């Protein structure tokens, strides 16, 4: 017979970050193999269809990339901007919105989501580096065939993508996700996002001050974790690392013998005559391709799991964004009620804002109440006692009310139910018939 | 023709010079070479004008064939993200 | 082979803590703190949330509670009696042998080679042909070692498929209620309890 | 105008079984390939970072 | 959209004016005091 029910809350607000997209490769499969030979090339088409192969799954790798990020991040059709005003009840959503006077048109959290993520491929127009420096590593240089594609959508689109998205949110709720945007005060708009976790709406309204008070701490809080903890943005800084890797160790392979006399293939058809240079060459075309088709099957591998991950982060997106999820910690910890998106370099930071119950009270509970023989049972709530009198309460919030009819429905006889305790229960009506005649 | 991660100088000084392995010529004029942050763009008309993407080229930037003036060509432009539309929000 | 991080004990005490919270506090217990809540008043929130009207529970609470331990008994003997049971967890151990099998078989394979053995060939020919029949015997066990590779990477990837449907699972059918049909079994889902298995 | 309406219920408890995780392995390259053929050795240092 | 008169059936009561921000004046009609008044007339 006891339960114990929360007399307070606290608005949490965490961190979840995904991988959306991985860096996009292309290999000159004659520049690695058998740059400017015509002797390596003419050897090379013995094998087939090789390089026709990796190009396709290089091609589908990329296409597949830029499919990810668009299915995270173009989930709305129109781009949404925020009123002038930005007041939004007393909730602060300037480290989350975008910051105006700033270039890209970043929030805060994501100028430092970004500046704390360093990208060592670096796609641009490679060129413009020159020389006059010892050589940077990215990781061939373009030099020995391997290059990186830009994305499709720039920093500053998917901060768009972005800021279409939190503007939605903050304006209609999920009004937006399922139709037409639909203006709602945010206030009411938490109101019904208390509803969706059983929690009634004057809740919000008694201590709406407090709710937006404690927001505005979480996102506080939020940005000074990000920004004083090294290792927070792991998973996107293990995705660019693994990457940088595999180009590092595909590039290095070329300085390989696999048994020939000299890795540089100059070397070979500058000292042999035709007949021994071609099986020299033999054996170094044997061992790039080695190379090529260990790479590619890794980068098809890891395309798949960066593939599950953009999946999780759309679904992620729909459900926690777009909507209120009923899914437990499909959306943080706590009841899930929203989150805000924010870019990543190759990834997306969700910001999940929960309730946690907090400052529990252990009271005397109840099956139902017995009155003349009837058996009453709460419509919603439970029935607590604090030793003296029985009020029936909402689950979630300690708050008693006193026990009536059209607080409880009627079932059966008292005598059923294992756990009854004998109690009034007020009848209203009755009680104001008396009064009007008597 | 899209010339990836090459600066349209180094274009043009090649094509100058018949130094390019390729021995077929885009045709070039004045607003037909357009740089991008993926290459060197030759044979395409840039618009300031927005739409949606229809060919990707990248860093932005995609090509369609539109009527132009009067007279069908290749344009290429940064993407428009979609419609905006302003919420009357209010308390 | 590397031991895993968590011992066996280590994970039945998950589960034991998974169990405890789960049928002491309900649906609270991953959400925030734990709250207790009599078990038959957590059913009955359960019934009402499937959309049965609490006062079922209660009416019929001995009828439940014998129909739940007959189903649990049941589940016993279920897995007791049906070889198949674990089919899936037995076969991702198997596949784990047999391709460590096939690594270690490969060895005696001569791949072209006059012989399985380095210390044959390097004693019975000079050392220019014993070069060539090494590269051979090289290459044919660097290949054999990259199938491994990219088969337990293939595995991994299922494995982790599997694994973060278990975790999603896990937190919606035991530290909630999910309205998911057939996410959390057959039926109307009331809740779900946890039980270690070697590699599952 | 007909609909059916459960008038009792069961209580059924169903199994579902999932792999976590797989047996953690490591190789020595050298002692697979190159079975102390120091030989074996130095011709597989030819195959740089595989 | 399909609006309703205000009454005691579709509203709760909790709490006094002076907290909730943004209230405003408005007749909510109970149906049992107005049938009172109808009945004892
Ligand atoms: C919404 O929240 C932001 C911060 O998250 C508020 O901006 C902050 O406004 C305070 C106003 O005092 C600034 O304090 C200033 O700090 C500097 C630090 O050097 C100090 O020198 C000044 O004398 C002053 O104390 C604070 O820096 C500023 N933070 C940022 C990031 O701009 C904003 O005002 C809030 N808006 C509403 C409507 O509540
Ligand atoms: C709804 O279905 C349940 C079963 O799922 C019904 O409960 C079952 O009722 C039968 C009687 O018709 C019980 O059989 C009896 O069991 C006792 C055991 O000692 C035996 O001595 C009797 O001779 C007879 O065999 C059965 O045990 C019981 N099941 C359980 C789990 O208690 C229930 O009556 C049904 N209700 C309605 C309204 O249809
Ligand atoms: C249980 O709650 C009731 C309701 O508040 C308490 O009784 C009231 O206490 C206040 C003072 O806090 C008085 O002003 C009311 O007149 C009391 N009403 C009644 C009907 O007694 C009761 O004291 C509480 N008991 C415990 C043990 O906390
Ligand atoms: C609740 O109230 C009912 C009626 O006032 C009690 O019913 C009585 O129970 C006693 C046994 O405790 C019997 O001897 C009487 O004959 C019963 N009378 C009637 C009219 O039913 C019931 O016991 C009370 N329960 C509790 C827990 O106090
Ligand atoms: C809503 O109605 C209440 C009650 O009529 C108003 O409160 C009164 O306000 C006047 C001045 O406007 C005071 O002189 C009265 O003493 C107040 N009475 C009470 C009981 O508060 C309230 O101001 C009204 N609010 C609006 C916005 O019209
Ligand atoms: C709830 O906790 C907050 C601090 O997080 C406090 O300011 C507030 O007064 C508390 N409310 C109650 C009713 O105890
Ligand atoms: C191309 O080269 C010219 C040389 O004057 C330079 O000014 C320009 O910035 C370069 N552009 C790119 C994209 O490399
Ligand atoms: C409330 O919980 C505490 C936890 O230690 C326990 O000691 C206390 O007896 C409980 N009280 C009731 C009334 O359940
Ligand atoms: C776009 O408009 C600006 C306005 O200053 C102009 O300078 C620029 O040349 C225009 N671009 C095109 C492609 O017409
Ligand atoms: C909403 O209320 C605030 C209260 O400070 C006010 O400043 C703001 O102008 C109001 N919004 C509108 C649209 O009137």
């Amino acid at each position: 017979n006891s339960i114990a029910i929360p007399t307070n809350f606290t608005i949490s607000v965490t961190t979840e970050i995904l991988p959306v997209s991985m860096t996009k490769t292309s290999v000159d499969c004659t520049m690695y193999i058998c740059g400017d030979s015509t002797e390596c090339s003419n050897l090379l088409l013995q094998y087939g269809s090789f390089c026709t192969q990796l190009k396709r799954a290089l091609t589908g790798i990329a296409v597949e990339q830029d499919k990810n990020t668009q299915e995270v991040f173009a989930q709305v059709k129109q781009i949404y901007k925020t009123p002038p005003i930005k007041y939004f009840g007393g909730f602060n959503f300037s480290q989350i919105l975008p910051d105006p006077s700033k270039p890209s048109k970043r929030s805060p959290i994501e100028d430092l989501l970004f500046n704390k993520v360093t990208l060592a491929d670096a796609g641009f127009i490679k060129q413009y580096g020159d020389c006059l420096g010892d050589i940077a590593a990215r990781c061939a240089q373009k030099f020995n065939g391997l290059t990186v594609l830009p994305p499709l959508l720039t920093d500053e689109m998917i901060a768009q993508y972005t800021s279409a998205l939190l503007a939605g949110t903050i304006t209609s709720g999920w009004t937006f996700g399922a139709g037409p945007a639909l203006q709602i005060p945010f206030p009411m708009q938490m109101a019904y996002r208390f509803n969706g976790i059983g929690v009634t709406q004057n809740v919000l309204y008694e201590n709406q001050k407090l709710i937006a008070n404690q927001f505005n701490s979480a996102i506080g809080k939020i940005q000074d974790s990000l920004f004083s903890t090294p290792s927070a943005l792991g998973k996107l800084q293990d995705v660019v690392n693994h990457n940088a890797q595999a180009l590092n160790t595909l590039v290095k392979q070329l300085s390989s013998k696999f048994g020939a006399i000299s890795s540089v293939l100059n070397d070979i058809l500058s000292r042999l005559d035709p007949p021994e240079a071609e099986v020299q060459i033999d054996r170094l075309i044997t061992g790039r391709l080695q190379s090529l088709q260990t790479y590619v099957t890794q980068q098809l591998i890891r395309a798949a799991e960066i593939r599950a991950s953009a999946n999780l982060a759309a679904t992620k997106m729909s459900e926690c964004v777009l909507g209120q999820s009923k899914r437990v910690d499909f959306c943080g910890k706590g009841y899930h009620l929203m989150s805000f998106p924010q870019s990543a370099p190759h990834g997306v930071v969700f910001l999940h804002v929960t309730y946690v119950p907090a400052q529990e009270k252990n009271f005397t509970t109840a099956p139902a109440i017995c009155h003349d023989g009837k058996a009453h049972f709460p419509r919603e709530g439970v029935f607590v006692s604090n030793g003296t009198h029985w009020f029936l309460t909402q689950r979630n919030f300690y708050e008693p009310q006193i026990i009536t009819t059209d607080n409880t429905f009627v079932s059966g006889n008292c005598d059923v139910v294992i756990g009854i305790v004998n109690n009034t229960v007020y009848d209203p009506l009755q009680l104001e018939l008396d009064s009007f005649k008597e | 023709v899209l010339y990836q991660g090459v600066n349209c100088t180094e274009v043009s000084v090649a094509i100058h010079a018949d130094q390019l392995t390729p021995t077929w010529r885009v045709y070039s004029t004045g607003s037909n070479v357009f740089q991008t942050r993926a290459g060197c763009l030759i044979g395409a008309e840039y618009v300031n004008n927005s739409y949606e993407c229809d060919i990707p080229i990248g860093a932005g930037i995609c090509a369609s064939y539109q009527t132009q003036t009067k007279s069908q060509s290749i344009i290429a432009y940064t993407m428009s993200l979609g419609a905006e539309n302003s919420v009357a929000y209010s308390n």
